[PDB]
């Protein structure tokens, strides 16, 4: 692939700092900022977990009951959620995680496609909620190849 | 009449990368796949469609073409009754004209409602609008679909010329052809939504034009005639779909507002409707 | 004003701008934020102290003692009183407070098990050192505590 | 016909002292005398919203980062023969199998279990879990100064079986010969354990409850919980042999393992073993002469 750019604008006390942390801890100025950000950034197991916990405030709301495709969705992120916590062998963990996008798949394919009026009732839509899972999953390719790569 | 007025077209998919979409014909159709999907815990099967690994933006295309002559039918009725109905629908035409109704239209062109799930969760979206005279397009529009209100109809002099061009579609004047493209920066390799078809084994089949992902023409249409706000007791709450009772935010038929009592005592009993309520029925009316 | 330019592979990009709108941030100030990072915080101790006094509270452990669960209570009472704040001063006491309540846990939890290795349910060793991990040294987080908000 | 003695004891031959507890920086436990000792201090606490509870709490200096503890471990030898008794055969018959086990094994297995938990730091019972990284020095001490020392890597050798090693197998060897009778043996045995800075550290139990364990306003781990470590040892249990080593315990002491309607509970197996003349298997055999080690009272308050 190409590389792509990212253009920071900040006070110039900041970039300054940034500049003499960096020649202090040995790394170009681009490389300090990408681990300091990626180390904090995100984690494969933490997105199972809010996965989980909006599944379960979904359970609790009429989307629930719409159709077999969403309550089984609901349910499948959360057992293959919990599920993946149970450690000690990666293997597991590398199938429990496809399977939990897989219980997302299955939601948003069980979601409608059409509301009436002006802005959908997300109770009845949960299309936010399903934006937000897509967010955390990301592509099916790229969560995928994150999780062969993470757990391989 | 119920011949239709606003005719639509499937808005057929494609992926691309955002920024490229000046270049966008190339760009390869949204394929939609039958996956195999765990279920609790045992395979069920589902339609899915996704954009590449190295494509961030869905373009949606389709074709509008407005065309002129609401009120007069399709159906062979008593020529007494259409007369007085012809009379009526050139009096309104003559006193209020289309701009309220062509400005409400291309609102919900602009404002990418179409793009029914495919607008939340969206990045950026986009909206271009070429009024397409012969071969080659006669006139250029460019939107924010997402600055653009989705509960709010204000003036905009871009907005109000493609207002202007629809009203010359539906008066009449000749018949108004537009493409519209729709460039949704859903994220890199994102799900995309196409329309859905009920299966009376498969749960709910995808719809698809010639092995490209595509939403219906009726829910374009749909999409399209969220115009009214004229319903009983509700301000703040946004436009609904036009429909005879409008069901959903309703316009119940024990209330004199439904469509067949309001056209009815309009064309038969010479009681003209609340001037709200005109477009409501002409609206329907160029629904069909 | 100043600008920094950053040289990165096109995916990094992507799943820094998917985390963006993900918090519901621009990217420059989700990195600027990132970068300024300084690992743990005092409130996502007291965050995570309280989710891991919760997953003590759903075992055996929490019915040990009095001293256990209290510990646990305080935790996750100081927490919430922490994040529900508006002063300074109440955030600094929930904080002290909230310590002091994973010190009368750690008091409270036993000595010695049975076996090779403690089942955790039963000892709470391990989230207990984590949580200990988490806050630092008494001192220590005194002395964070009161440099922050003091 | 033989039965088993009324009165019968039997005298420690592991004998530990209390572990004393010192703080200091990890890049000097080379020179880790003189390291101050770590002090328990009674803190005041407050707890649930509906209020000050007191707890005892030791830690380290805001300064220091490891913990030393250090013990003497005092190998003694007899393990067969009691402290008290009152029947002359049944002591006699004892002796002979006690004796005819030494000869035939040598109580080398129990040697090596032993040295095993030594150096796996597990005596630091609560002080180990979260350690960045643990070292067992352990000094073959004879007239008042070092005859041989070992240095062990803690969480390398772990906590769920024994292994056969180069350096180990020296203590081992040492710790048998101490115990077979040819000769005392005297052990220093010191662990690092990089607790974190001005951590927790947490010595023996026994308004307020729980109260810490101090000797001479030092912080310590009681020699009695320091030799339940030391004999974690039994991995022969009638069932889930696999999931690891338990202490060893007349019945098994989380109910019993070695139940005594399986059998192979200890008395069972001396009563079948001494009175019958029918040997249980090598290693409980073993077991037997484990729990004889750790000695105690056992015998029998009614005739059977």
């Amino acid at each position: 692939k190409p590389d792509a750019l990212i253009h920071l604008r900040v006070p110039a006390e900041v970039k300054g700092r940034w500049v003499k942390e960096s020649r202090l801890e040995g790394m170009k100025l681009t490389d300090w900022i990408t681990g300091r950000v990626e180390a904090k950034a995100l984690s494969i197991a933490e997105v199972l977990e809010e996965a989980a916990a909006m599944a379960r405030s979904l359970e609790d709301s009429p989307i629930f009951y719409r159709n077999k495709l969403c309550a089984d969705g609901i349910v499948t992120i959360q057992q293959q959620a919990a599920r993946f916590s149970a450690a000690t062998d990666d293997a597991t963990r590398l199938d429990a995680a496809l399977w939990a996008r897989e219980g997302y798949q299955l939601l948003s394919s069980g979601l409608p496609d059409s509301y009436s009026g002006a802005v959908p009732n997300e109770g009845r839509t949960g299309w936010v909620t399903a934006s937000q899972m897509a967010r955390l999953f990301g592509g099916e390719a790229l969560w995928i190849e994150r999780c062969q790569q993470e757990l391989g | 009449a119920f011949e239709r007025k606003l005719d639509p077209s499937d808005a057929l998919m494609s992926a691309g990368a955002w920024a490229q979409r000046d270049a966008s014909q190339e760009w390869p159709a949204v394929t939609v796949r039958e996956k195999s999907v765990r279920g609790t815990i045992n395979l069920q099967t589902v339609d899915v469609a996704n954009l590449p690994s190295d494509a961030d933006t869905l373009k949606v295309r389709f074709t509008l073409r407005v065309l002129g002559g609401a009120g007069t039918p399709s159906a062979c009725n008593d020529a007494a009754y259409r007369d007085k109905l012809l009379q009526t629908v050139a009096t309104y035409v003559n006193d209020q004209g289309f701009a309220e109704l062509a400005r409400r239209y291309a609102h919900n062109l602009a404002n990418a409602r179409f793009l029914w799930r495919n607008r939340v969760g969206a990045e950026a979206v986009e909206v271009r609008i070429n009024h397409i005279r012969q071969g080659e397009v006669a006139r250029a529009w460019r939107f924010d679909a997402l600055a653009i209100g989705l509960r709010d109809f204000k003036a905009d002099a871009e907005l109000d010329a493609l207002a202007e061009l629809i009203a010359s579609g539906l008066s009449g004047s000749g018949h108004v052809l537009l493409e519209v493209v729709a460039f949704a920066r859903i994220g890199d390799g994102q799900e995309v939504f196409p329309s859905q078809e009920l299966i009376l084994q498969k749960s709910k089949t995808l719809y698809s034009v010639r092995d490209a992902a595509a939403i219906h023409s009726q829910k374009i249409g749909n999409a399209l005639r969220t115009i009214d706000t004229w319903y009983p007791d509700e301000d703040g709450l946004g436009p609904i779909a036009v429909e005879p009772y409008g069901s959903v935010a309703y316009r119940q038929p024990k209330q004199k507002l439904d469509f067949y009592t309001l056209l009815d005592n309009w064309v038969l009993r010479d009681e003209a409707p609340a001037v709200e309520q005109q477009h409501y029925v002409i609206a329907n009316l160029i629904r069909g």
